[PDB]
DNA sequence: TCTAATGCGAGCATGCTCGCATTAGATTTTGTTTTTTTAGCGGTT
């Protein structure tokens, strides 16, 4: 279907196509599955992506792009099952901090409106067919309540829109096809309840036979034009007058083809029942020598030419052998040369290769590869200099042009221009000492990050930076209420460690990650996991306290922005100033002879330390930094 | 030619036959000839049909067949008349030639019904059995931590780490698997219990698993007190230090001490803890050696270190503590073996829903089909079974050193009867096993080899082939040098004595350069050196033509790349290579399963994919606009961000399409993509990933531009599988761009792969890179081996549990609250016993890798320094045996450290050894003698390719190009036009049955009209109550269904024949009614623009009446048309409007009367049920 | 539509198998009967005929399975038969 | 995650080994396996 559409050449396959990726298939299929499984996140969304629960007359390019950020969200916040026909709308924040917890803003508000609107009109459909559903026990009130769903979600009428915009388009075959699965459908729906209508089933046997029934659906046959090519089979089809065939894929095992003897009666039973009398269909056995019959009328069906081809290898590489068809051709012909069907036009003769070039499209494709083995050094034909060299003459060279641009292509980044750096960066540059590290590491990646904004697709699932952000807020609230009660690390006991870290990690958890720690009950485990280790750091920091003449001064200080410290600042010859903004973990004073002494300590979740390595290439600027 | 043994396994019968012999003996050949001279047999003919060949791969169940095949026309020619011979080369198409797998397949596809299993069902995908999978361990997890009983938080808390639980789902996952190559997984299983049930009471010495203990003990006092004696010889030397002999005989006497007590496990706690070498005595003066004097040191301090290894080993704790933590960790083993249970129902429960199974799940329903009943590990057959014995005259398998327990099952299954008189022939070799990473079981092989007898009375045969034909001299000789000190006892598991050794057969002309090299190498990879070395020999030997020669045809071929090969240990290093060979211009080809996802190509086709999925994905959406795909440049990303920032990229990309102005250039790339990307989401709804693919293909030009960019044929390639990856993906179980997505998207996530397409096929002129596995059984001309100064992978060691086939799982012992862990005894045991069988299998797979060789043998290995290294291995060569000290084969990591010292003793680099009939040309190379540009030429057709604009002048194929591309084809306006037409068409959603108001459809009544009137019969004019008694008869014939009959104007009916033109048809000299008819019209009177050329359509349709009077021939028709109900005129209303209902249907089944009976028709007439009105045309 | 007939007779006659027990179960099963019974009618056998071979068969190595398969099979298709009878 | 290098001091035969502790480095997979039979529309609504 493709290679001809490709190579401009009308056919007809004597084959019916599936119905299996119409969307009113998959839409019955994917909703019978939103029940069965629960609302899972594949299922509900295969549902929605048909567009069929699409509010009627509302233009499906915006309706679309609501259902792909409701997508994104329910990746996000994990959403399945009961959340989505409990009664609280979905609530929507863009971000959540622990250390800081913060009032709605306004678009904040707009998008939740959006998502939660959204969802007001996937719900209803598909909450009332699970209802339904659930009342149902016969086959047919199952049926009137996939039927009755359908109807009200107005299929047939969107289908016949569909079937519209597919004629303007003048899609003919395409449209006609829409009637098809409805009518296909019904059909179904009608037989299922002609056999079985009155009888209880199951919804999993109800669904079970549904799909049974859709997996054999099959659009009817395209009918026959005026001049096709004929593209069929050696069993059943039949053709007069043939001029020319093709036989494909001469290769072992596949012809002659071995047949599957599988079914209720084997072939020894079948045998056995021939020499008691009882005559059935042919065994596989008698198949495999009418085989040679087969492939003698393929073979003598064209009057004046016939081709016989075979595919050396598999579409993953695998070896594919010629049949024995081949050998004995050989021997029939023994002076008549096999002939090579390569994508590479520079394995055949100049002859055929200029058989190559029989449209546009297909010249470019050739021409372009042409011209890479070229550049290799090597002798491309006389044909693809003359192709070229039409494809320059022609109105739009430009869109050729374009794709042999490639013989020169890199991978190169223009530099940004002073005005549009400018607007994207700002005249005043406010960063963070891990943003001027990323740059470091690589500008580009600076430029997708803090340039363009690039955000990955949020999961719902807990890395490890937001347990690290957990671990720090968690010290952070135990030392606030130590300071509170005037207790200090050293007065700790074991007991304290426990119930401060447990409480702490209780606190925190339902701002965690959209409340992922209390999702299910391994999270819960999760949760009990960090409590373990809060509780163990707690101890080691006041086994510290007992033994360190250094004091904390400030947790979590802010230098730059709100916090108390001023921000470092840079000047620039752009004129720009940069000043960078951050939060030390920890500060400690001590008192000494040469004088006070501060140190900056970390919480890392890693052994490794301070590379000075890593410092001079601008890696690990954080602590440093700090410090100074 | 065959050998008198050969011979012996080509005819031998009646009993099961295992033939045994090293590399190169034709045991493939015999094989094949034993089943061509099976079925070409004069005096006993049997079928192909009536044997079972189980090869280990597919290729090699083809190749059988192939070399079958032409045995079979050879024979054929020499005897025309014979029907048997004929009918074989027919049936090997039904033949049993395949790997295990593929009979199991077909025995699951048969006897479906005997167990749990659809008869439609199929196999799955790797990555999509292993997420279903996923998805039971994800679900049972759950549950038990909902249940939350307290042996569950016991296993976690021991095999989890700090703050997430993933380790345990390996853990499970993990047993599961290697428990699926026992027989009976579950049994296993449930055989964990009995390693920790033990007391403070038992007797070590007794327990299964301190066996391996004993041996490692044993293997290193002994070890220890070679390297001492040899310290002492040390001291007999004349620069050798003599003061310290009596430091020796000390510390010798020490360990002898030990040695006495290695059976006895308690004493040795006592003592070996306290154990002291007395301080080194220092010999001063300049008679000595400081060389030796301070290797003698090393040797003494060499005891140590195993010493204390020892003690840290065992006796850090006493053997009541050891038992003591065992036997506390039982609870949590008999928590981890009923948690892996459930997994497992679970999991076939799971993929039963969806009638799918394991590719493992093939060997496991087959053996349960094959038995009737078990015992204790005793099946009986099933009727399955007997069918199966029945229709095999004899079994026959190749490869079948790495056959497992669970293959084992099932061809003593299907084969018939006991050994003694047996009908298994298995050919197969101990030293070439591979596959125990897969659980193969060579002991197989080997206790069947130890049974048999070359009588073969009472018992099976075994039959050995000396003789090698495969290689030449100098192979044979490097390896038998190399492996007669490698391979023996705890280190190859094989003696590899005369009777194993290589034995030259094969007639080679003679070469000077045939010679066996070692290549050893000294801000550039190593690899990188390798490849450079490699890359230099092999251009050396296409430099002057090596002589490659047809042992069977006799005759001389020049050197093809095709002839090289390069063997590796593990394709991590195999890119490197394969650019520094092209680098050199060489051809490579690689079979590769990883790195599909890093190819840029794939990786913007799928962002494009995603896009169209959905579109607020930044970094899909960026990654498409910077691709060649749109071509947006930095600057007009950014600017794209500027219109709206704080919004998704997608949003941005559509603001400013909304202020944008048609002028700029960044509109029309971003309003062309957009157009392109709103015409795919509609095009994903009704079409597949695939159809999508190759749309977007020809949409983008993405493929066409890739494929002119450098490495372009691999990008063209990857593109390629892409579509048809998806292809496969949709035929299965993820069809539409959602689920492929997903699936892909879940596959990467569990850290799976996909390989990188191969662009090049197999049999074109390549040098072929592959691994040492894929290269067993075959042979080449010439073959490198790389990367020997690698390490073995041995990450198994390190983990705090292991699984064992004979002892189960072994553990640290753990304790979640006290924090403590430590290995118990038989971890310790299992860790060592895995070290011996993992170094044993790589020496089987070198051994492997040196045999595929036929003329030529290059070894490269790196190193980081000569000297240095080469004192290290003189250090374990001293010994006067051949095999090597077996602690020192031991305490090997690298290939290097068996090749080396087993190399040091070489004349190249004890007169039996060193003058042993191999030759070694070692070359010591450095890096920088291995990192040893070109003119400038100016080209002008590149810049004019640059400019777009054409190359200067005049080539042969011009006009004909010209020509081709103009063209038209000349009927291209009739090549959609359908042939068969309606009549109506040319004038040119409905409710279930069981949600209406049952019968009377206004068509339904129409028809039924038309039934009535056309078999009424036509002799008179009916009374009303005749055309009734003519209804029942027609219901009575189910003509029309009662339903019909029940609705129909009997009046109506019976008026028309009242009627003058119905007086006509009554009274007519001859009538017909309901005539169907075909009718060509030339294409040109529907359409305009066709030709007569083009072909006629067809027009159908059915006549209601015609009927010839004296006068002329007449044409009738009846109409259910409304009439009287609704027109203003009424009929009169009706009759201008009726004519024009009907006048161009009328006018073509006219035409068709007029042109097919060549009849012209002298009065149509319409009749109309509604008023009786008759309408003439 | 046979199909869903055949699934239907299938839960109601599947205590009275000899040996398509374990398989009635799946939804391939009563794709293979309908191919089956098909073939059946192609080749002019009538249930009675099907029961016949069956009995046959009770009294060639897989003599007793064949016969088991025939028997299972002369039940559905009879039953559906009787099902259809006066109205498909 | 195990092997190797570095540092320091105690006991031994003022300079040397040896114990011990500790950290730091770098160094690193192999694999295969299918077919599914079974006879185009429908004139006339
Ligand atoms: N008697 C013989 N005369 C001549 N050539 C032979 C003979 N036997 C074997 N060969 C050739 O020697 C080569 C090795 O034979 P092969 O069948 O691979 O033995 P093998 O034991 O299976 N090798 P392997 O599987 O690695 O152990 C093949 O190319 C055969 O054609
Ligand atoms: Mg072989």
């Amino acid at each position: 279907k493709e290679v001809f559409a490709d190579y401009e050449i009308p056919y007809f396959i004597d084959g019916k196509a599936s119905m299996l990726n119409h969307p009113l298939i998959e839409f019955i299929r994917s909703s019978l599955d939103v029940l069965k499984g629960n609302w899972r996140y594949e299922a509900v969304f295969r549902c929605v992506k048909t567009e069929l629960l699409f509010p009627l007359n509302e233009p499906k390019a915006k309706v679309r792009e609501q259902v792909d950020q409701l997508e994104n969200y329910c990746i996000a916040y994990g959403i399945k099952g009961d959340r989505w026909t409990k009664g609280d709308r979905f609530q929507y924040r863009r971000f959540v901090s622990l250390d800081d917890d913060f009032a709605q803003t306004d678009q904040e508000i707009e998008m939740e409106n959006m998502l939660n609107d959204t969802r007001d009109w996937i719900v209803p459909p598909l909450f009332q067919l699970q209802k339904r559903m659930k009342k149902a026990k016969t086959v047919q009130e199952k049926a009137e309540a996939l039927y009755r769903y359908l109807e009200e979600t107005d299929v047939p009428l969107k289908l016949d829109q569909e079937r519209q915009r597919a004629e303007d388009d003048g899609r003919i075959i395409e449209a006609q096809q829409h009637q098809q699965a409805w009518d296909a459908v019904i059909q179904l729906l009608e037989e299922f309840v002609e056999m079985m209508g009155d009888d209880e089933i199951s919804l999993d046997l109800f669904q079970q036979m549904i799909e049974a029934g859709a997996e054999s659906l099959t659009f009817s046959l395209i009918p026959p034009a005026l001049d096709q090519v004929f593209v069929g089979n050696m069993d059943l089809s039949r053709m007069y007058g043939t001029s020319c065939t093709f036989v494909l894929g001469a290769n072992d095992g596949v012809l002659p083809a071995r047949p599957d003897e599988n079914g209720v009666l084997s072939d020894d039973d079948r045998e056995w029942l021939k020499t008691i009398g009882v005559e059935l269909s042919s065994g596989g056995r008698e198949r495999l020598l009418d085989e040679h019959f087969l492939i003698y009328m393929a073979f003598s069906s064209p009057s004046d030419r016939l081709y016989v081809s075979y595919p050396i290898a598999d579409a993953e590489g695998k070896t594919l052998l010629p049949s024995m068809i081949v050998k004995r051709l050989e021997e029939l012909f023994p002076h008549h040369k096999e002939r090579l069907l390569t994508n590479e036009p520079e394995q055949v003769s100049d002859e055929e290769q200029l058989m190559y070039v029989v449209n546009k499209s297909v010249a470019q494709s050739f021409t372009a590869s042409q011209l890479r083995l070229w550049t290799r050094e090597y002798d491309i034909s006389d044909v693809w200099w003359s192709t070229y060299n039409v494809l320059m003459s022609e109105q739009d060279r430009l869109q050729s042009k374009k794709l042999f641009s490639s013989l020169f292509f890199r991978n190169e980044v223009k530099q940004l221009e002073r005005s549009v750096s400018r607007q994207l960066y700002g005249e005043r540059i406010q960063g963070s000492v891990s943003r001027m590290e990323t740059f470091n590491a690589c500008p580009f990646s600076h430029f997708a990050s803090h340039g363009l904004h690039l955000k990955e697709r949020q999961f719902f699932k807990l890395e490890a930076p937001d347990i690290g952000q957990l671990f720090h807020s968690s010290l952070k609230l135990i030392s606030d209420r130590l300071r509170d009660e005037k207790l200090d690390w050293r007065d700790l006991t074991k007991e304290q460690c426990e119930l401060f870290s447990y409480d702490a990690v209780e606190r925190l958890a339902p701002k965690l990650q959209k409340e992922i720690l209390l999702s299910s009950n391994r999270h819960y485990y999760v949760k009990e996991k960090l409590q373990k280790i809060v509780t163990r750091v707690s101890g080691i920091l006041s086994e510290h306290a007992k033994a360190s003449g250094f004091v904390p001064i400030g947790l979590e200080l802010g230098f730059g922005g709100k916090g108390p410290l001023p921000p470092l600042t840079f000047q620039l010859k752009n004129g720009c100033t940069m000043e960078l903004v951050g939060r030390i973990d920890r500060v400690d004073k001590a008192e000494s002879s040469k004088g006070l002494l501060l140190r900056i300590v970390a919480y890392k979740s890693s052994d490794k330390g301070l590379d000075l390595a890593e410092v001079y290439y601008g890696l690990a600027l954080q602590m440093l930094t700090y410090l100074d | 030619t065959w050998t008198d043994d050969q011979w012996n396994a080509i005819v031998s019968t009646g009993q099961d036959i295992l033939v045994a012999a090293a590399a190169g003996s034709g045991k493939t050949a015999v094989l094949v000839e034993r089943m061509i001279r099976k079925i070409t047999a004069e005096e006993n003919p049997i079928d192909v049909d009536r044997l079972l060949v189980v090869t280990f791969t597919n290729a090699s169940a083809a190749e059988m067949k192939h070399r079958i095949a032409e045995a079979l026309e050879k024979e054929l020619v020499q005897r025309p008349g014979s029907l048997h011979i004929r009918r074989q080369l027919s049936l090997l198409n039904r033949a049993s030639i395949s790997t295990l797998h593929s009979f199991c397949l077909q025995v699951l596809k048969k006897y479906y019904y005997l167990i749990d299993l659809d008869p439609g069902f199929r196999i799955a995908d790797q990555t999509e059995g292993e997420l279903i999978g996923d998805e039971v361990l994800d679900e049972l997890f759950e549950d038990e931590y909902a249940k939350g009983e307290k042996a569950f938080f016991e296993l976690v808390d021991r095999y989890t780490t700090d703050r997430h639980d993933l380790d345990l789902q390996f853990l499970v996952k993990q047993v599961y698997e290697y428990s699926r190559s026992h027989p009976n997984p579950e049994a296993w299983l449930e055989s964990f219990v009995h390693l920790y049930d033990v007391s403070e009471k038992s007797a070590i010495e007794e327990l299964p698993f301190y066996q391996y203990v004993k041996e490692d003990i044993a293997m290193v006092l002994n070890g220890a007190k070679e390297k001492l004696l040899r310290a002492l010889e040390l001291t007999k030397a004349p620069g050798g230090p003599a003061p310290r002999a009596d430091n020796f005989l000390d510390d010798l006497a020490q360990i002898d001490e030990l040695i006495q007590h290695q059976d006895d496990f308690s004493e040795l706690y006592k003592r070996v803890p306290a154990v002291s070498f007395k301080r080194a005595k220092a010999v001063k003066g300049d008679e000595f050696d400081p060389a030796l004097l301070d290797e003698a040191t090393d040797l003494r301090n060499g005891a140590k270190k195993l010493l204390e290894k020892l003690k840290t080993d065992y006796f850090t704790r006493s053997p009541e503590q050891h038992l003591k933590s065992l036997a506390e960790m039982k609870p949590v083993i008999e928590t981890l073996v009923q948690l892996v249970i459930s997994y497992g129902k679970r999991f076939e429960a799971a993929k039963q829903e969806k009638s799918i199974i394991d590719f493992s799940d093939l060997e496991h329903y087959c053996l349960a089909i094959l038995t009737a009943e078990n015992d204790k590990g005793e099946r009986e057959p099933s009727e399955a079974a007997r069918f199966y014995q029945e229709q095999f005259h004899e079994v026959l398998v190749d490869e079948y050193q790495d056959t497992n327990l669970v293959q084992e099952s099932i061809l003593q299954l299907v084969t018939s009867g006991p050994e003694e008189t047996g009908n298994l022939f298995m050919v197969g070799d101990v030293k070439q096993s591979i596959y125990r990473f897969r659980l193969a079981e060579p002991l197989l092989f080997l206790s069947k080899y130890k049974r048999f007898t070359e009588s073969g009375e009472g018992t099976g045969r075994k039959i050995d082939l000396n003789k090698n034909f495969r290689s030449r001299a100098d192979i044979l000789d490097s390896t038998n040098f190399l492996f007669k000190q490698l391979m023996g006892g705890k280190i190859g598991e094989v003696d590899y004595d005369e009777q194993a050794e290589l034995k030259l057969g094969a007639a080679y002309p003679d070469n000077d350069e045939t010679e066996t090299e070692l290549l050893l190498i000294d801000e550039l990879e190593t690899v990188q050196f390798e490849a450079k070395a490699i890359a230099k020999e092999i251009r050396k030997l296409i430099s002057s033509p090596f002589k490659v020669y047809d042992g069977k045809k006799k005759t001389h071929r020049n050197i093809q790349y095709r002839d090289i090969v390069i063997l590796l240990r593990s394709m991590p290093w195999a890119p490197q290579i394969m650019e520094e060979l092209r680098a050199q211009g060489i051809p490579v080809y690689a079979n590769l399963t990883s790195g599909y996802f890093e190819a840029v190509e794939v990786a913007v086709a799928l962002s494009v994919l995603k896009v169209i999925d959905n579109p607020y994905q930044d970094i899909p959406l960026a990654s498409v606009l910077r691709s060649p795909i749109v071509g947006a440049d930095e600057n007009e990303l950014s600017l794209i961000r500027l219109e709206n920032k704080k919004a998704p990229y997608y949003e941005a990309m559509k603001d400013y399409l909304a202020a944008g102005d048609r002028s700029d250039e960044l509109y029309q790339k971003l309003n062309t993509f957009y157009g392109h990307l709103q015409k795919w989401r509609a095009f994903s709804k009704n079409h597949s990933v695939s159809e999508l693919i190759w749309e977007v293909y020809r949409d983008t030009k993405y493929m066409d531009y890739v494929g002119g960019m450098p490495g372009g044929k691999q990008r063209q390639a990857n593109l390629r599988v892409l579509y048809d990856r998806a292809r496969q993906y949709e035929s299965t179980a993820f069809r539409g761009l959602f689920r492929f997505l997903r699936f892909i998207e879940r596959m990467q996530e569990r850290g799976d792969d996909l390989g990188t397409a191969r662009g090049l096929s197999e049999q074109e002129d390549v040098v072929r890179l592959m691994t040492i596995h894929s290269s067993k059984g075959l042979e080449f001309p010439v073959v490198f081996v790389a990367g020997l100064g690698r390490n073995f992978n041995m990450m198994d060691l390190n983990k705090s549990y292991l699984l064992d086939k004979e002892l189960g799982f072994g553990t640290k012992y753990i304790h979640p609250q006290l924090r403590i862990s430590y290995p118990t005894l038989p971890l310790i045991a299992m860790k060592k016993k895995m070290r011996r069988e993992l170094l044993s299998e790589e020496l089987r797979v070198l051994y492997v890798a040196l045999t595929r060789a036929k003329e030529k043998l290059f070894l490269i290995g790196s190193c980081k320094d000569h000297q240095k290294q080469l004192a290290k291995w003189q250090a374990s060569a001293s010994q006067t045996d051949w095999l090597l000290p077996e602690f020192d084969r031991y305490q090997a990591r690298t290939y290097l450290d068996f090749i080396g010292p087993a190399l040091a003793r070489h004349r190249d680099l004890h007169a039996d050894i060193s003058g042993h009939p191999a030759r070694f040309a070692v070359q010591m190379i450095h890096s920088y003698d291995l990192l040893d540009e070109r003119m400038e030429e100016k080209s002008e057709r590149l810049e004019a390719i640059r400019r777009g604009e054409p190359v200067p002048g005049s080539f042969a194929f011009d006009e004909k190009a010209r020509e081709q591309l103009s063209w038209t084809y000349p009927h291209q306006e009739v090549t959609q036009i359908r042939t068969k037409q309606s009549v109506s068409e040319i004038k040119r959603y409905r409710r279930p049955a069981f949600m209406m108001k049952k019968g009377l459809t206004a068509a339904e009544k129409g028809t039924a009209m038309h039934t009535v009137m056309q078999h009424i019969p036509l002799s008179h004019v009916p009374s009303i109550e005749e055309a009734e008694q003519t209804v029942h008869r027609l219901y009575e014939k189910e003509l029309l269904t009662e339903e019909q009959k029940d609705a129909i104007d009997i009046e109506e009916i019976v008026q028309f024949f009242h009627t003058e033109i119905g007086g006509q048809l009554i009274g007519a000299k001859w009538k017909d009614r309901e005539i169907p008819f075909s009718l060509a019209l030339p294409a040109k009177e529907i359409y305009p623009d066709a030709h007569e050329a083009d072909e006629p359509l067809l027009v159908q349709g059915i006549i209601d009446c015609l009927y010839e009077t004296e006068d002329g021939l007449y044409l009738l028709a009846y109409k259910s048309d409304r009439i009287e109900g609704k027109f203003q005129h009424g009929f009169e209303g009706a009759a201008p409007i009726l004519k024009k209902r009907y006048e161009t249907q009328i006018q073509l089944y006219t035409k068709a009367v007029e042109q097919i009976a060549k009849t012209k028709v002298k009065g149509c007439a319409l009749y109309f049920f509604d008023g009786g009105h008759i309408l003439t045309l | 539509g046979v199909q869903m007939l055949l699934r239907k007779l299938i839960e109601e006659h599947k205590q009275e198998f000899k040996v398509y027990q374990k398989a009635s179960d799946k939804s391939g099963f009563t794709a293979q009967v309908e191919r089956m019974l098909t073939e059946f009618k192609r080749y002019c056998l009538e249930p009675e005929d099907i029961r016949r071979m069956a009995e046959s068969g009770t009294a060639y190595r897989g003599e007793r399975v064949l016969s088991e398969k025939l028997h299972d099979l002369s039940i559905l298709y009879q039953q559906m038969e009787k099902s259809l009878a006066d109205q498909y």
